[PDB]
């Protein structure tokens, strides 16, 4: 029974939150990877309605 | 199959509940229009015939608010709740 | 383990008055922890010594969560408004850290890299970006060595970031 | 959501209930910034009922 969803890990997050404010400040036109990676992974699912 | 499937639909529509509330509306459409698919997904739903914790939990909350939702005909909830109660050597 | 939620309440607020400011004054961190050392007992007893460590390593620690911004500010404006927050932190790492949180006639790793990558970001951000760089180091040969003789040992970490 | 609609329904009730706000007047019992912070940093990221 799968029963719902443990976490494990927002430290990570946390670690992330860094260098995301690192590369904001050090870029202070040009646009982000994010938005390339989160089209990636939305592409690499299944476009089904299963 | 539609047993393996169907708990593996019905996990993540749970987890997913869990990191938001209020009933993922992907299974909640497969309901009132898959009624078949919904009986084949809805018993791994009712699939905890197990140690029911002191404290609700993820399935548990879910299972709540189906019934809230006035889904779940009682029949099969009151089933789930008895079925949990349970020389050579 | 109760707290990682308030620290990021309060890497929100620390990035806020960073863009407040950035719209040459110096931060109000540094006078908390002068405050804090100064309310400890100047006793040299090793109740003392351990408790003013413990303070120091939590100090490090908070630094190393939020921007390396706080250090050296932003958007250095000229050569005439230049070392605000700097000697804030020289002030700071030559009376206390190198004490505490040292090793071996040199620094951490960690506070290092959290240092010259706030110095490189304001830095490039300026301009005459290679002078003000040679200006600030050249101060450092006078008012805060540790951060030269912490960098001669944790050279091969800052390199590749610095390139 | 949480546990009992009896114990909810206790809180509501008390919450409501007059001399509790004629109470929450004159206040130490006010709930400081600082204090607030105690009991929030008491808590863990580990159990949290929300």
């Amino acid at each position: 029974l799968v029963f719902g969803g443990r976490t494990g890990n927002e430290d990570i997050i946390s670690r992330l939150q860094e260098m995301v404010a690192d590369l904001e400040l050090q870029q202070d036109s040009q646009e982000h990877f994010l938005f390339e990676i989160f089209r990636r992974r939305l592409q690499a699912l299944t476009s089904g309605w299963s | 199959e539609p047993h393996s499937q169907a708990l593996q639909d019905v996990e993540k529509a749970i987890m997913v509940f869990e990191h938001t509330g209020n009933i993922p509306v992907t299974v909640m459409e497969a309901s009132i229009f898959r009624r078949p698919y919904y009986v084949s997904h809805f018993l791994p739903a009712l699939l905890t015939p197990r140690v029911l914790p002191k404290v609700p939990d993820s399935r548990v909350a879910f299972i709540e608010s189906l019934k809230r939702a006035d889904k779940i005909p009682p029949s099969l909830y009151s089933t789930y709740c008895q079925a949990c109660s349970a020389e050579p050597l | 383990t109760g707290n990682e939620d308030i620290i990021s309440r309060l890497q929100e607020m620390v990035a806020d008055l960073e863009l407040q400011q950035d719209l040459s004054q110096e931060h109000f961190l540094f006078e908390i922890f002068r405050r804090r050392l100064q309310a400890l007992t100047s006793g040299w007893s090793v109740a003392a010594s351990l408790q003013r460590q413990r303070e120091l390593l939590m100090y490090k620690r908070i630094l190393l969560r939020l921007p390396s911004s706080v250090l050296c500010g932003s958007s250095f404006q000229a050569e005439q408004p230049i070392t605000a927050r700097c000697e804030q932190f020289f002030h700071l790492v030559n009376s206390e850290m190198r004490n505490f949180c040292s090793h071996g006639g040199a620094l951490t790793q960690d506070i290092t890299a959290h240092f010259f990558r706030g110095l490189l970001n304001a830095c490039l951000r300026s301009r005459d970006p290679s002078l003000m760089v040679d200006f600030i180091l050249a101060k450092c040969q006078t008012k805060c060595p540790l951060i030269l003789t912490s960098a001669l040992v944790w050279w091969p970490s800052l390199e590749p970031v610095l390139l | 959501h949480l546990p009992s609609a009896d114990w909810q329904r206790a809180a509501l009730s008390l919450w409501t209930h007059r001399t509790f706000r004629e109470v929450l007047k004159e206040e130490d019992v006010h709930l400081t910034y600082q204090d607030w912070l105690h009991l929030e940093l008491e808590i863990q990221p580990e159990a949290d009922a929300l």
